[PDB]
């Protein structure tokens, strides 16, 4: 609402750039990584990557270098921003203080100028002679380094030669010498010019340019010896020094262009190598010293190659902007020692509340080709381990306090194989024991404190109950034919054994055990709970069970073991464990079956009536439960695949993820020195510790080996819809299986309408719980799936993935043909209900108020659904030169156009027809729209800006959108969603982008805008920057055509930024304001509560 | 174009290369815009255009006529097809109405509220778009050609008049002014540009045959004169540094300001460098230039190429700055184009002619 707050939800995760040097100290191995904004500093220690700093920068980094100057102690940072400020930097450390100094800064910006094709360039002169940059065609801006020039202040040079593929300078020369690959109509050529600094002008090269391939795209400079240049065509590979020529065509990298290099030897005997396609390469070089010959190794497949660096020792980093990053060990074969996950282009998303929960959770389509995925983005708690230790096989464990007058946990019991085992936990220290009584010669199926003053421990053979003054054992109750146990449950009194189809019911009285009821169940006893709900006794009444066979819940009437209720839940998948609990006020059944799903019921401790039926699947594996009291009330914690803890917040069931990897028991231990903790253990370990107040993000990701491309989630079929798009080359192959080709079942276009490597494009439907694909549908010869939907249209009662698309053809430019399908799941089935050809792409389609709206080139118009099953054309509304995004609110409609930005546009149901209301006159390229409320609309340029236009408040004139906000972002926004990742501000709006960082977008009111606004100010003063770069520079609207100062937009990551500077530093901002201390701490950190 | 959204999109390439790469594939696909009119009121032919800077919405036309169009370019209609009509007019009965023929017409860059105007009635006058009143008026002893303000900045007020006068005239919008003159010129000076790259620099051509760049804060001199044959020829004087055989009535500065575009009545046209003023040799082939007023013509801008859009004829012959081809000569108009600008927004193109119209060049596909 014309007042806007825009914070960071997740970094930029894409790397589009890492350096290898002596930057922190001159003894230090360094590895620098830039993600977008964001700069990460490690040392490469004896075992891994120690993590030193990270540092944000205000601007996208274009250029990172690290150099030595004659007289520094070790390495400095020379970096340059897209916006191109221009710096130097140092690494500074102040006892366990660190710090990044700015030792050079200015902006080499020119006014005008054409961006060069290739796009920018930095390079360094090996003798730190000057910096050399290739920002625009025609010109090359030398920063100099000779004088100490602390401005940063450069000088462009005129370059006769307009295209530049490459350049670098080259080793060994008199004076800085770039060589370069260049291209004039009569090919691609490399060329050299020595640089005069006093000339200030390029003088002769040293040697004479030479042809080169056709493609030829990369130049490497080589070091002293052998000095020259290599330059990598997508065939061949040459070497030129001046004096002599080498050329190798290896048929080998013929199959991908090469598109990055790093020198692993000093000397530059090898050089890495990297393609789109994933493959690692070794370039060698055999040799008064001089070059004899080439040759090239495949050395593995690494993530795909933004850039890469080797390290020492046979591990090489990968940075990868579309796939993870990698940190891999090379053999013949490569091995990823490590992954860092990289949300890719995040080409698509959307926001999902399974569960019928208060919270959302993301899924995106991510990455491209070998590295497409989906990934699902969700808020957990995550938990700290104090200790664990090495226990594999726990089948169950348990709390138990030894000494009857302690109110402290003192043991616990871990049952394994045929064995029980006993834990003593004295402290923080934990060590095998064995405890009287208690046989650890049978597996233990439960334990614990009982009436008494006693202990009981059930096992497969029998039920021992034990006195804890004296210790030993009081009494034991035996099956009376003397069979094994089957399942066990038991409270603090009574006790209930199943053998079999059999049941027991038991109780506990001093010095022994006493059989009360007996009955034999219809099928065999699955899982039981006696958990007592609203006590008054400590006994309970009813008796909650589950069977093998028929699949039901069946709640019983303890003293009889009468049947109350038989629950049918139906399907092969058998019940794991049942829990009764309460929570808040109101009584629970909780039934978890071996698949996952969670049944809930509402539970009658009277009746034993289970009602209003509920069920949430919240992992693959059976999962099990246990309750545990947390503080104030009591939760039930879920071990699964994905472990869940279970409570009630405004007495409606809440299932919040825990950031844990999977766990298969679970009991709380609270010990003298472990707290009100919990104990896990999973099939390695048995971990201790307690539930992280904070919620950080966990992420799950779906590898599909090809590119994901629209996703969206059709509820009723407990399903998403996902376009993906595979390569095959040349009748045509792929060269690896994706997703697509897993399918359990597929189907492939039978269409009659329309009648060297090709994209073949699916409808993938996808499971919502175990992702699997069960569904490839693949569309025609040169079909392209555009859009996706996920609707129901006009009276027809059936959900429908509805999907447009266009005919590719080679000889063309933009599609003539194009057709919107209609598809319903159900049953397992995918089937296609409609077809609609189309004059052109269908690039957008959004369900409109029980109707279609769909944009086709330069044509948005509105189909209705018949009840012949079809599409019938209502309105078209042809102003448009390409309309490529579609949002609504209402009868409102927000087109995003490629180059006339966005325009609203409506809906007369009285006309039955499109007026526009109004349209922005300022032309934009969009990436994404998205309506905030039916006044102001949210929209995202080419250039990774972000604006916000309002609807005016007298003429004809009201047709003009007023423009109420800019805001350079930084990242490119591929798509919006309203909806939060949570559960003072109004309204949530999150975005998906190209580096992978996940934004969220807010409104305020006037009063809270100026405040923070007044804040970012101060703030801005007080903080120390980067590279020593202005702030509200790095947020100023910017294009070609227009830079403006940002407004009607508050950078979040800015405001939050006021939670870690100094207690002072805090005084001082506040100082006078519109205000003290504290105060702006608690606004800030509810601001946070947002994400 | 699908490729282009999906490269753009998993960040494959640079959004904005992708940007600039279709913004040309788009001037190459360029047309006469059939489904887009420009409403008729200039009675004599139209001489010159002009296109609000900032957003591009409203565009400036003069005639023949004396008469000065303001037209909105914006369509608010359903449909593909419309007018655009005139919101504004200089006419016949407005007091301040030019006499004579107005050559140049454009907008007080930096500030939208002002417009500027030159007449061979010997004027220049300084408006005021929504009072549409005059604000300055500057007279002159002879017929004036062309003239131009800094599209680079605010550092000065200065035009620069071209007039029949061998002097050049600089007038300073900033009170009345205009006593600086430049010299050197020995006929009429038939166009006159400033750099778009630097500040102070401008660019005369006359009919003397030689162009001029000078740095006006000097008082005496220019920086260079063009020589078409980069001094390889040695004339008496009278006769070097000539850039045209003939009257020069064209000039241009390529979008990066790093180039000089002439066109002459020797039927040629020449890229010279901006800096140095060498000639780069540039084909070109023959471009017919007979006028005996000045010849308006325009570059693209924000594409990957440049290309250069000269009036050729009844059309508009479309080359290629740097390489020199010929991409096509736009046909729309039954006679002679005197002038064409270029839509920097969706890359489209309107141009003046003695058919007393307006067209629409507009990219297909």
């Amino acid at each position: 609402m014309s007042y806007n707050y825009v914070v960071t939800a997740q970094k930029p995760t894409a790397v589009n750039g890492c350096v290898t040097g002596h930057f922190t100290s001159a003894e230090d191995l360094n590895l620098l990584i830039a993600k977008n904004t964001r700069l990460e500093i490690y040392v490469v220690t004896a075992e891994g990557l120690r993590p030193v700093k990270e540092v944000g920068m205000y601007g996208k980094i274009a250029v990172m270098e690290l150099f030595r100057p004659k007289g520094e102690s070790k390495d400095l940072l020379f970096i340059l921003t897209a916006k191109y400020n221009a710096c130097i930097l140092e690494y500074k450390q102040s006892g366990e203080s660190i710090d990044i100094i700015t030792r050079a800064h200015g902006n080499v910006q020119d006014r005008i100028g054409r961006p060069s094709e290739t796009g920018i360039i930095g390079i360094i002169d090996p003798e730190c002679r000057m910096i050399g940059l290739r920002l625009y065609d025609g010109l090359f801006k030398v920063i100099p380094l000779d004088r100490d020039n602390k401005e940063l202040k450069a000088f462009n040079i005129r370059l006769e030669e307009l295209h530049v593929i490459d350049v670098k300078f080259l080793y060994g020369c008199q004076a800085p010498t770039i060589c370069f690959v260049y291209q004039d109509p009569q090919g691609r050529h490399v060329k050299t010019y020595e640089v005069s600094l006093r000339e200030k002008e390029f003088n002769k090269g040293p040697w004479k340019q030479e042809n080169v391939e056709a493609e030829a795209s990369m130049v490497i400079a080589v070091p002293e010896p052998f000095g020259g240049a290599i330059i990598i065509g997508q065939e061949s590979i040459t070497y030129h020094n001046g004096d002599k020529y080498l050329a190798i065509a290896p048929p080998i990298i013929k199959q991908s262009t090469i598109v990055c290099h790093n020198r692993v030897d000093p000397n530059g005997s090898r050089y890495l190598l990297g393609d789109m396609e994933g493959r690692l390469f070794m370039l060698l070089l055999e040799k008064t010293v001089t070059l004899k010959d080439l040759r090239v190794e495949l050395l593995g497949e690494t993530s795909i190659a933004e850039c890469l660096t080797y390290l020492d020792n046979g591990v090489v980093f990968v940075g990868s902007r579309l796939g993870d990053s990698q940190l891999v060990k090379l053999n013949s074969y490569v091995v990823a020692m490590e992954t860092f996950t990289n949300l890719g282009p995040i080409v698509d998303m959307c926001v999902v509340d399974l569960e019928r929960q208060g919270q959302g959770q993301l899924v995106t389509c991510s990455g491209a080709f070998k590295e497409g995925s989906l990934r699902i983005i969700r808020n957990g708690i995550g938990i700290h381990e104090h200790a664990s230790i090495d226990l594999p096989g726990i089948k169950g464990l348990w709390p138990l306090r030894s000494d009857p007058n302690r109110e402290t946990d003192d043991t616990l019991v871990l049952s394994f194989v045929g064995q029980t085992r006993v834990l003593m936990l004295n402290g923080e220290e934990v060590e095998e024991t064995e405890l009287m009584g208690f046989v650890d010669d049978q597996q233990t199926f439960f334990c614990g404190n009982v009436a008494h003053q006693q202990l009981i421990q059930i096992t497969s053979a029998s039920v021992r109950l034990v006195s804890q003054e004296p210790k030993a054992l009081v009494s034991e109750w035996k099956e009376p034919q003397a069979k094994n146990i089957s399942v066990a449950s038991c409270n603090s009194s009574q006790v209930v054994v199943a053998v079999g189809r059999a049941l027991y019911y038991l109780q506990i009285h001093p010095q022994e055990l006493r059989q009360i009821s007996h009955t034999e169940m219809e099928h065999e006893v699955a899982c039981l709970d006696i958990t007592p709900l609203g006590d008054s006794n400590g006994l309970s009444p009813l008796c909650a069970i589950g069977l093998w066979t028929d699949i039901s819940a069946r709640i019983l009437k303890l003293p009889s073991f009468e049947l109350l209720h038989k629950e049918m839940l139906g399907g092969e998948i058998i019940p794991r464990s049942i829990l009764m609990t309460t929570f808040e006020s109101s009584h629970y059944l909780l039934c978890a079956l071996g698949d996952g799903a969670l049944f809930y019921f509402g539970l009658n401790i009277e009746t034993g009536l289970l009602s209003d039926r509920k069920k949430v699947t919240l992992g693959t594996q059976p999962t099990v439960l246990r309750t545990f009291r947390s503080l104030s009330t009591t939760n039930v914690f879920a071990c699964s695949d994905r472990p869940t803890v279970i409570y009630s917040s405004n007495h409606k069931l809440v299932f919040s993820n825990v950031n844990l990897k999977e766990v298969n028991y679970m009991c709380p231990l609270n010990s003298d020195g472990y707290p009100d903790s919990l104990a896990l253990a999973n099939n390695s370990t048995l971990t201790i510790g307690t539930i992280d107040e904070i919620q950080k993000l966990h992420i799950r990701t779906v590898p599909l080996y090809e590119s994901p491309r629209k996703i969206c989630y059709q509820e009723v079929s407990q399903c998403f819809g996902v376009l993906s798009s595979r390569i095959e080359v040349q009748g045509t192959t792929a060269l690896r299986p994706s997703a697509s080709t897993q399918a359990l079942s597929s189907s492939v276009s039978s269409s009659k309408l329309f009648s060297e490597e090709v994209e073949v494009h699916n409808l993938l439907i996808i499971d919502q719980h175990t992702f699997e694909v069960l569904h490839a549908h693949q569309f025609l010869q040169n079909e392209y799936a555009l859009s996706l939907v996920s609707c129901k249209l006009g009276k027809d009662p059936n959900t429908y993935f509805i999907v447009g698309t266009a005919m590719v053809y080679p000889e063309e430019a933009e599609p003539k043909q194009g057709r919107i399908v209609v598809f319903q799941y159900s049953d397992g089935k995918l089937q296609t209900v409609a077809e609609k050809e189309v004059k052109g792409a269908v690039y957008s389609m959004v369900e409109f108020n029980g109707k279609l709206l769909a944009s086709i080139n330069s044509t948005v118009r509105l189909y209705e659904w018949t009840t012949e099953k079809e599409l019938r054309t209502e309105c078209n509304h042809y102003n448009n030169i390409m309309a490529l995004y579609l949002k609504t609110k209402g009868d409102f409609i927000l087109v995003g156009d490629l180059m006339r930005s966005v325009l609203l546009l409506a809906y007369k149901p009285m006309e039955g027809n499109f007026e526009e209301i109004a349209r922005d006159f300022n032309p934009n390229w969009m990436s994404a729209v998205e309506i905030l409320d039916d006044d102001n609309f949210l929209g995202a340029e080419n250039a990774f800006n972000l604006f916000v236009c309002q609807k005016d408040s007298t003429d004809e004139e009201r047709q003009h959108l007023q423009e109420v906000g800019l805001f350079h972002l930084g990242e490119f926004v591929n798509v919006f969603c309203h909806g939060s990742l949570v559960m003072p501000t109004q309204g949530s709006v999150l975005f998906g982008t190209v580096n992978g960082m996940i934004g969220l977008v807010t409104s305020l009111s006037e009063s809270w805008y100026n405040l923070l606004l007044d804040m970012q100010n101060r703030l801005n003063k007080v903080i120390k920057s980067v590279g020593k770069i202005e702030h509200s520079f790095w947020r100023s609207f910017h294009t070609e055509r227009k830079t403006e100062p940002a407004t009607g937009f508050i950078d979040g990551d800015l405001i939050e930024s006021f939670l870690d500077i100094s207690r002072p530093k805090m005084q001082e901002v506040v100082a006078n304001l519109q205000a003290t201390a504290d105060d702006l701490i608690k606004v800030v950190e509810e601001l946070t509560r947002i994400h | 174009m699908l490729g282009f959204l999906s490269a753009r999109q998993t960040g494959l390439e640079d959004p904005l290369r992708l940007r600039r790469a279709e913004s040309t594939r788009r001037v190459l696909g360029l047309e006469l815009n059939k489904d887009r009119d420009v409403e008729r009121i200039h009675g004599g032919g139209i001489n010159t255009l002009d296109i609000e800077p900032v957003e591009g919405r409203y565009m400036l036309s003069g005639g023949s006529d004396g008469v000065i169009v303001l037209y909105d370019l914006e369509n608010s209609s359903r449909q593909s097809y419309y007018t655009c009509k005139a919101v504004c007019s200089i006419g016949r009965d407005h007091p301040d109405v030019h006499r004579y023929s107005v050559e140049t017409v454009q907008w007080y860059p930096h500030d939208t509220g002002m417009f500027t105007s030159s007449s061979f009635d010997k004027t220049l006058k300084v408006w005021d778009t929504n009072t549409l009143q005059t604000a300055d008026v500057f007279n002159f002893e002879e017929t004036v050609y062309s003239h131009h303000m800094s599209p680079v900045s605010t550092k000065h007020c200065l035009v620069a008049v071209g007039t029949r006068g061998p002097k050049v005239q600089l007038c300073d919008l900033k009170s009345g002014s205009c006593s600086h003159i430049l010299q050197g010129h020995r006929q009429e000076i038939l166009a006159v540009s400033w750099s778009p790259r630097y500040d102070y620099i401008l660019a005369t051509a006359s009919a003397d045959s030689r162009v001029k760049l000078w740095d006006v804060r000097r008082a005496s001199g220019c920086l260079i004169t063009l020589d078409q044959h980069n001094g390889k020829k040695s004339q008496a004087v009278e006769s070097a540094n000539t850039a045209h055989n003939g009257k020069v009535n064209g000039l241009c500065f390529t979008s990066d300001g790093l180039h000089l575009l002439t066109v002459g009545t020797d039927n040629r046209m020449r890229l010279w460098n901006s800096s140095n003023g060498e000639n780069t040799l540039v084909n070109y082939g023959k471009v017919c230039n007979n006028s005996k007023k000045g010849l308006k013509f325009t570059v693209s801008c924000g594409c990957s190429s440049e290309f250069v859009f000269v009036p050729y004829g009844s059309t508009i012959a479309v080359y290629t700055v740097y390489s020199g081809e010929q991409i096509t000569m736009l046909k729309g108009h039954y006679k002679t184009v005197d002038c064409c600008v270029f839509q920097s927004n969706f890359q489209e193109l309107y141009s003046g002619s003695r058919d007393c119209n307006i067209l629409a060049w507009v990219p297909s596909l």
